[PDB]
This record gives structure tokens, sequence and C-alpha cells, in this order.
């Protein structure tokens, strides 16, 4: 065979994101590490997709500076934004909005049928906003990058508790370096995961 | 810490909750075992209301502990202004003091012998008045009758602990603040040996009582102004233990004597003993 040990990575282009380097904003902060949370930041919730000059939110990355809000707290201002609902919730469905957040906010994709149920009945029920804190609130989210570290795709690497299937589900989110999701694109915002691979894992009542 | 908003953007009264940190908790992304950053023991996070039922659940669902609550208008508020206390004021009594001049050392010596603390007309202390203005009694007398009184023993003494008692002590008769935790323990031998009755004593006794409003002279706040043999956080300490203007030492208010002035915070000074 003879095939490297970064072969199996190279080839499929995750080679970045495989084990990904986390990002960790410390107690007294230089203004070089700052600078790169914030940019890991934008980058891994707006999906590489290119924020401008205008774009960025000034507010949130001084509360940042003063060491008034963590970078959990930052993370929710951002996802809770203008911005972020523009381009990944008010143009597509909320199946495709659901399997975004789960990717932007753990690097995972869906495991299975019933995340999607708790997600959108969650949405339903209250806003916007209270779904996506449910997001940041939950154990899985403290449990990894829980405080002052940027979320990082999990994807990729076995994870304890994972379903299997998730692999295979997050390449098709991933899907490259230079591929980034986009309200933009012809054909607009669609999903990628399709509804008949979930139902492949359990689906059980409710 | 500072809250620099008090109000979430969607309308939600914001609490400044303090925890003990856990490893679980918030952790760094380094290889081997998990441990939090050593600065950040006690982590502080401003909370909406809305959000606060399921973050302080977490915490304890974890090893977290919750240290204290606290609204965020109530924090991020001024420190209290020394204006009143930064020139006391002082009042002396004469020999053939008038009526009124009596009277007003009279005021003085309850506002200050018992902290903001109201005193009522059932409480006051006729006998002991009635001595001074006929003369018998000195100012420094009388304040030595006032911390003999039950009312004095009812508020400071009896529901606090004597490391409060303390403190709360240094302040009615000093100015000061207390000052390293050697003072805190003599204070707390004497009182086991000789009583209660000794220890008050022993601060109207004081070389700096007598130095300072020696006789005659209502005692005034020296601290927030430079003393000598002062250490410097002792002028930190007087603004834990003195909060405004219409803030008290009371025994009335929920878990009401508790210690301004952290133990941590006296070792600081001087350790040692
Ligand atoms: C310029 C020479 C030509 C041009 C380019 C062009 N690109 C976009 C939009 C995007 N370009 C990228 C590409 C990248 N993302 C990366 O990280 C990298 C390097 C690793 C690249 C090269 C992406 C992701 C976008 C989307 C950005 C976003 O959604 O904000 C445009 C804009 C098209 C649009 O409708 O957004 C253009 C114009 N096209 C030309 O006409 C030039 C010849
Ligand atoms: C051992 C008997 C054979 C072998 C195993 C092997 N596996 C990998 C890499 C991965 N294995 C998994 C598999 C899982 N993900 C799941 O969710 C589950 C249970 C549902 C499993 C079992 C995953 C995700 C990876 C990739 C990420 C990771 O490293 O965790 C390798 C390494 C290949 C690589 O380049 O990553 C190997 C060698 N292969 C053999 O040679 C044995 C016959
Ligand atoms: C060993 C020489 C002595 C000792 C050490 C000891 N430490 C703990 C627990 C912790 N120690 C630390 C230390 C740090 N955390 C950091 O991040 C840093 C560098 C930035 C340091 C130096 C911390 C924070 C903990 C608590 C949480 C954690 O696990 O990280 C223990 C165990 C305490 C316990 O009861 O859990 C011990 C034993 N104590 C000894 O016995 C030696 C004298
Ligand atoms: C004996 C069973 C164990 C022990 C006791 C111990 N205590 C000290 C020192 C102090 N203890 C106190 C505590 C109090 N403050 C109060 O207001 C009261 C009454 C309600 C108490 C009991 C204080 C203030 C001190 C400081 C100094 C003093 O003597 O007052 C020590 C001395 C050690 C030190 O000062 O650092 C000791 C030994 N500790 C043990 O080892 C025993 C198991
Ligand atoms: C009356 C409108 C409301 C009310 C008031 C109330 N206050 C207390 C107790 C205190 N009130 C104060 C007030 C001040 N201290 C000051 O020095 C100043 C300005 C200089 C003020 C206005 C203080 C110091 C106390 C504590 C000492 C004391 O014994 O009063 C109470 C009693 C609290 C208790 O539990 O004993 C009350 C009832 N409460 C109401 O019912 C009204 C709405």
């Amino acid at each position: 065979r003879a095939t490297a040990d970064g072969d199996a990575q190279t080839k499929l282009g995750i080679t970045a994101v495989a084990p990904a380097q986390a990002v960790e904003l410390r107690p007294n902060f230089g203004e070089t590490e700052l600078q790169a949370v914030i940019r890991a930041t934008y980058k891994q919730l707006f999906g590489n997709t290119y924020i401008l000059e205008a774009d960025r939110v000034v507010q949130a990355e001084s509360l940042l500076r003063n060491g008034s809000i963590n970078v959990r707290e930052f993370v929710r201002l951002l996802a809770k934004s203008e911005l972020y609902k523009e381009r990944f919730f008010h143009c597509t469905s909320n199946n495709r909005f659901i399997e975004l957040t789960f990717k932007h906010l753990l690097g995972r994709a869906p495991y299975n049928q019933s995340e999607f149920v708790e997600h959108l009945d969650r949405y339903q029920k209250s806003g916007y906003d209270a779904e996506i804190d449910s997001y940041i609130d939950s154990d899985e989210y403290r449990r990894v990058f829980g405080e002052n570290t940027v979320p990082y795709f999990r994807g990729f690497k076995y994870q304890t508790g994972q379903a299997a299937g998730v692999f295979e589900r997050t390449l098709k989110l991933y899907g490259g370096d230079a591929d980034s999701d986009t309200n933009r694109n012809r054909q607009g915002q669609l999903r990628q995961v399709d509804p008949q691979e979930l139902l492949r894992s359990g689906r059980g009542i409710v | 810490m500072n809250v620099l908003t008090t109000s979430s953007q969607r309308g939600g009264k914001l609490f400044k909750v303090t925890m003990t940190l856990s490893p679980a908790l918030s952790h760094h992304p380094w290889p081997s075992l998990d441990t939090y950053e050593p600065s950040q023991n006690s982590y502080s996070v401003v909370v909406p209301l809305d959000r606060l039922l399921a973050e302080m659940t977490y915490i304890k669902n974890k090893g977290g502990r919750v240290l204290d609550i606290s609204p965020a208008d109530l924090e991020a508020l001024g420190p209290p202004d020394i204006s009143s206390v930064a020139i006391p004021l002082k009042v002396e009594l004469w020999a053939k003091a008038d009526v009124s001049d009596v009277q007003a050392a009279i005021v003085a010596a309850y506002k200050q012998i018992f902290g903001n603390t109201y005193v009522l007309e059932s409480e006051r202390l006729t006998s002991a008045e009635s001595l001074l203005r006929n003369g018998s009694i000195s100012v420094r007398e009388f304040v030595r009758l006032l911390a003999k009184s039950e009312l004095y023993k009812e508020r400071f003494f009896f529901c606090t602990s004597n490391n409060r008692f303390t403190e709360l002590n240094f302040k009615h008769f000093l100015g000061r603040a207390p000052y390293n935790q050697s003072e805190i323990a003599a204070h707390l031998d004497r009182y086991q040996t000789f009583g209660y009755d000794a220890e008050i004593d022993s601060y109207i006794d004081s070389d700096e009582y007598i130095q300072a409003f020696g006789e005659n002279v209502v005692p005034y706040y020296r601290g927030f102004k430079s003393q000598s043999g002062q250490t410097v956080e002792s002028f930190n300490r007087m603004f834990k233990l003195y909060r405004g203007d219409a803030g008290s030492d009371t025994n009335l208010n929920l878990q009401g004597q508790k210690r301004r002035v952290d133990p941590k915070n006296l070792l600081r000074s001087g350790r040692g003993i």
C-alpha cells in the first residue's frame, strides 16, 4: 500500500481541521492573542465566509478586551447577531439552519434525527435566541471549549458517544479549506445532509 | 469585578455571579490532567435573569459552588464618597458647656459609637447623659459607658463573632480600621481571660486614644487619611468597613453580622505570631 501517515487526511482535504488547533484567550492577553482569537471566532462561526470591515462588531470586541465578557459570551453575541442571522438563518430552512449552527458552534454535524426534533420545537416554543442559547448552554459546548476557548471542529476525530456516520456527514458540510457556506450562491442555501441518512441512525418515536 | 452594563439589550436585570471554578467547568487545552487557570479560582460572570437558573445549576452540578450572587445595579456602583469622613469634623466638649453644646456632643457620640445605627428614645441612656453636663464624667468616660451598655453588646457583640466585633470596635472607638491579624488575635485572647469589660477598656485605655481625641473630644474617623504606623492596606480596608453615609452596622439585616474584612486581607498586611 505504502500510504503515508498524513495521506488519508490530505486525500480528503481535511488536513487543517483534523486535529484542529485550539485557540484560548488567557487571563492577561497580548494585543496579538486577542486578535488571533477574534480572527478564529469569526472564521469558525461564520463558516469561512468573508466578513468585511463594516461587518465586524466593535463593541463585543471591546468588552472582550476589557475582560468584561469571556470568549463563550463573545460567541453568543456573534451567534445572536444580525450578520449571522442574515447568512445562516433567514434565507435557509430550519432544517438547514440547525445543521449549520451545529457545525459552527460544535464542529460535528448532527448525530441523529432527534437532534432536529428538540431544536425545531425549541424554536417554535421560544425564540431564535433561546435556541441559539441551548447550544452554547448545552453541556457538550461546556465540556469542550467551555470557556475562554474558541469553538473548533470536533468532527473527523473519534469523540466519545459519537454516532457512526458523523464522519461522512461532516465531510458533506466541510468540503475543503476554500469552501464556505454562503447565503449568496446560485441556487441559494440548501441542506447538504440528506434526510434519509439521518433516519439511518436510530429514529425513536419523537 | 466591574460590570459594564446594568441591563441586557433585551430587557433583563443582569446579575453578577461568583463561583469557585472547577477543572470540569473550564480547562486548558493541553495534554495531561485538566487544570483551570490559577488566576481564576474565583471566577465571575454576569448573566441575565433568564439564564441565571440554568447557569447556576450547571455550576453546581459540576464541582462548582456559588460564592455569591449580587444584582449588577448594586455592583458597578461608585465606591463610597469619603467627603464627610476625609475631614471628620470633630467635637470638643468644653468645661462649662452650654445646654446645647452638651446635646451636640451626645448626638455625635451616639452616631460614631453606634454606627449609623438608630438609637430609639427608650434605648438612649438618661443616667450617663445626666452625668455629663453637671461634670463628673469626661467625654472619654461617657464613651466607655456606651461600650459597656447592653445596647452596644446586643448590636455588635452578641450577634457577630469576636473577630468581627473586634474590627467593629476598632472603627467605633478609633476611626482606623484594624491593621494585621496580630491585633485581632490579641483582642480575642484578652476577651477570653479578662472578659468583655477589659476588652472595651483596652481601646479607650490605649495610647492611640488620648494621643488622638484624648479626653473630651468625641472620637472621629482617623482612617481615610494617612496615619502613623498604618499599613496601606488598612486604607483599603476602611473602604470595606465603611460603606457610605446611610450605611450602618446592623444586626437587623439578613445574616446581619458578617465580616467586612476578609481574613486573607488582614494576613496580607502582616502574617506572623
Ligand atoms: C477576483 C480576482 C475575481 C473574483 C473573486 C471573487 N471571489 C468571491 C467570493 C468568494 N471568494 C472566496 C474564496 C475564498 N475563500 C478563501 O478562504 C480563499 C482562500 C483559501 C478563497 C480564495 C469565497 C469563500 C467567497 C465567498 C465570500 C463570502 O461569502 O463572503 C467573489 C464575490 C462573489 C460573491 O457573490 O460573493 C468574487 C468576485 N471574481 C471576479 O469577478 C474576479 C475576476
Ligand atoms: C483496526 C482493527 C483497523 C484499523 C482501524 C483504523 N481506524 C482509523 C481511523 C478511524 N477510525 C474511526 C472509526 C470510528 N469512528 C466511529 O464513530 C467509530 C464507532 C462508531 C469508529 C470505530 C475514525 C472516526 C477514524 C478517523 C479519526 C480518528 O483517528 O479517530 C485508522 C487510522 C486511519 C487514519 O488515517 O485516520 C485505523 C488504522 N485499520 C487497520 O489497519 C485495522 C485493520
Ligand atoms: C505538588 C508539588 C504539591 C501540590 C500540588 C497540587 N496541586 C493541586 C491542585 C491544583 N494545583 C493547581 C495548579 C496550577 N494550575 C495551573 O493552571 C497552574 C499553572 C498555570 C498551576 C501551577 C491547580 C489550579 C489545581 C486545582 C485544579 C486543577 O486540578 O488544576 C493539588 C490537588 C488539589 C486537590 O485537592 O484537588 C495538589 C496536590 N500539593 C501537594 O500535595 C504538593 C505539596
Ligand atoms: C484546635 C482544635 C485546632 C486549631 C486552632 C487554632 N486556631 C488558631 C488561631 C485562631 N483561631 C481563631 C478563631 C476564632 N475567631 C473568633 O472570633 C473565634 C471565636 C468565635 C475563634 C475561635 C482566630 C481569630 C485565630 C487567630 C490567632 C488567635 O490565636 O486568635 C490557631 C493558631 C494558628 C494561627 O494563628 O495561625 C490554632 C492552632 N488549629 C489546629 O491546628 C487545631 C486542630
Ligand atoms: C419607610 C418609608 C420604609 C422602610 C424603612 C425602613 N428602614 C429601616 C432601617 C433602616 N433605615 C435606614 C435608613 C437610613 N440610614 C441613614 O443614615 C439614612 C440617611 C442618612 C437613611 C434613610 C437605616 C440606617 C436603617 C438601619 C438601622 C435601623 O434600625 O433602622 C427599617 C427597619 C429594618 C429592620 O429590619 O429593622 C425600615 C422598615 N421600610 C418600610 O416598611 C417602608 C417601605
